[PDB]
DNA sequence: ATTAGGTTAGGCTACCCTAAT
DNA sequence: ATTAGGTTAGCCTACCCTAAT
């Protein structure tokens, strides 16, 4: 329970949801983010008003050309970082996710392009999940990030060597 | 539309409903504090979460001993008030429970003990309705009009108002206006239908739903 | 700790502050309501939105017209609530101003009409402190609301002693 | 400016004045980290209140063995994660010192643990600064004060300087 | 009565600041 | 340093609601 960085975290939630193919909603961010109605409403709140997103006519949320930039940059980064985490520093698998969760809120942009170098193929995390805005950077098919998370149901999909009956809500999340 | 504490209310309310022999439901709730469906049925949780009440198997609401011991005193205090407020205020016999209903939630145990003693009888509030639990505070029942009625009318004495009843305006000012008060000599029929009053040859025609709040003697 | 009404209790005091002398800043309000910093300012931007009260350019509290009749209306509910509490009611003296504290945010207008009858006299407070606006109601000093609220110092005062440097202005006379 | 961790750099920043000799006074700590002064002083008194240091009868900051312990932790995350970030990563070596004065608040104790083992020697940071509580963990130099100092630093890299005439101030700074 | 998604009012702490002592 | 007074971000709870089940 620390964000981190609590804006940079709702807009990679908006940007998660979006990958898993749901509407990116206050409620969304709210159970994800274990934090309380009228919190999340008011922090977006700020976050509109800073021009990052805009709550839709429909109550969605429709992250502005700048706060999905922002969003994608730390997508990028969260995966960036778990590849560098266990393909060099070589931490347990299971720790990856969290470890990269804190990181990609404080890892600068040269330390991403550098990676690029020292990583051999940075097409998608270790979990599969496509590495975005790379082009920007100026340099089972996958698990996604909302799965990693669900560490009960994780670790009993890892305990079936996957490279298990999931939870309904946890279906839409292995692609 | 304040209830100035909404538990207290909300265990008020339950008390009523039993007191006029309805089953304490949440819909009741509902529509006695006009207040959403979802808004009650949480406010409720939280209060069953507070160990003052129970959603019964059969979804009836079971006061906790404790929930219980609490929507007394309310009704304590507001009867209380209510007769302070006219006995020694003498504000205005409609206004006094509406006032009441908001200095319930306000009164300390104490101020209510000095009560006691400055006023003449506590027996029952300025609506005949009976004071509770004075023992807590350390200090003969009337026909529903519903059952009184009959084809042919008969004058009959008003022994108790529900606090239900106070609380609906137009059927409330309209029988204050027949200048019915407790003690009255009415008369009462089930003319096609509805049961009506007459105190000073004007009419009131009790709301069905109304027609049990309203206790009444034999003159 | 319950307000019963916070924009009241919070206007109260700025007209209580005017009338100790002090300037009414957020600040006051704070360690006078024991709540957080934030808290008050925030609230107190609340009842601007409500052109309840404004604050100066030099972060002082000006009560808008509406605002000031208002927290007159409630200094008026209170003192007149304690009169009828230890006059009529009789209740314990020390009680008395809390009970008030309360009353003073669910006492209606009429009731306040009835009971300037029912009292003798109504110019003062128990503690001597005028009863005001009784006008648009259609109608030793004194110890300022504040002292009454120092239960420790009050008694000892009632045992009758040296005020704290910041009751000090609270006696007058 | 964004300390990531305030608690962290406060007490990491009495450690280092402690390492280059000076006596940790409130006042440092305000100029090192460019806070005022009623600031400083508050933060400093929260610490206090959670046992984490004590202001001496001179004014001067004792850390609690608590207090001590995580300052060592910190100090010891940060030159590990400089190491990293220079030996494997490469990244430019300006640039490391900054890039680790963040992640030493987010690096978990396993990664260190595994950088301990993928790590060459782990005696000391690029710069020189012996790394400490390695022993803790279960498993000649320029100040980081100096490493801050970017012009003045970079000054000191165009004469090429590894573990000229420097400020007073920074005398003390390269032991 | 519940599920789903919001709301306002009122309150809080951690952390940061300028001016005047 | 401290007094004095205030500020933003980030959080929570008690309560209320409508639309759709
Ligand atoms: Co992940
Ligand atoms: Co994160
Ligand atoms: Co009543
Ligand atoms: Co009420
Ligand atoms: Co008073
Ligand atoms: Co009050
Ligand atoms: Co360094
Ligand atoms: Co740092």
């Amino acid at each position: 329970k620390d964000l981190v960085d609590t804006t940079e975290m709702y807009l990679r939630t908006i940007y998660e949801l979006e990958e898993e193919g749901v509407t990116p909603l206050r409620a969304r961010i709210a159970e994800r983010l274990e934090q309380s109605g009228p919190t999340v409403s008011q922090t977006v709140a700020r976050m509109e008003r800073d021009g990052l997103v805009v709550v839709a006519s429909d109550r969605s949320l429709q992250m502005t050309p700048t706060g999905r930039t922002l969003a994608t940059a730390v997508m990028r980064k969260h995966r960036l970082a778990e590849r560098l985490l266990t393909d060099i520093i070589g931490l347990d698998i299971n720790k990856v996710h969290d470890e990269a969760c804190r990181w990609e809120h404080v890892m600068s942009d040269e330390v991403e392009r550098r990676l690029v170098k020292v990583l051999k193929d940075v097409s998608r995390s270790p979990f599969g999940n496509p590495i975005p805005g790379l082009d920007e950077l100026g340099v089972i098919v996958q698990i996604n990030e909302i799965f990693q998370v669900e560490t009960d149901q994780f670790t009993q999909l890892l305990d079936a060597d996957i490279r298990v009956e999931l939870l309904d809500d946890l279906a839409h999340t292995i692609r | 539309k304040d209830l100035v504490d909404t538990t207290e209310m909300y265990l008020r309310t339950i008390y009523e409903l039993e007191e006029e022999g309805v089953t304490p439901l949440r819909a009741r709730i509902a529509e006695r504090l006009e207040q959403s469906g979802p808004t009650v049925s949480q406010t409720v949780a939280r209060m069953e979460r507070d160990g003052l009440v129970v959603v019964a198997s059969d979804r009836s609401l079971q006061m906790t001993p404790t929930g219980r011991t609490l929507a007394t005193a309310v009704m304590r205090k507001h009867r209380l008030a209510e007769r302070l407020l006219t006995d020694i205020i003498g504000l205005d016999i409609n206004k006094v429970h509406d006032e009441a209903c908001r200095w319930e939630h306000v009164m300390s145990d104490e101020v209510e003990r000095r009560l006691v003693k400055v006023l003449k009888d506590v027996s029952r509030s300025p609506f005949g309705n009976p004071i509770p639990g004075l023992d807590e505070l350390g200090v003969a029942p009337g026909t529903r009009v519903i059952d009184a009625a009959t084809s042919m009318p008969r004058k009959v004495r008003i022994v108790q108002i529900n606090e239900i009843f106070q609380v609906e305006t137009d059927q409330f000012t309209q029988l204050l206006d027949a200048d019915i008060r407790v003690g009255s000599e009415v008369e009462i029929v089930d003319r096609d239908g509805h049961i009506t009053l007459s105190h000073n040859g004007k009419d009131v025609e009790l709301l069905d739903d109304l027609a049990h709040t309203i206790r009444i003697e034999e003159l």
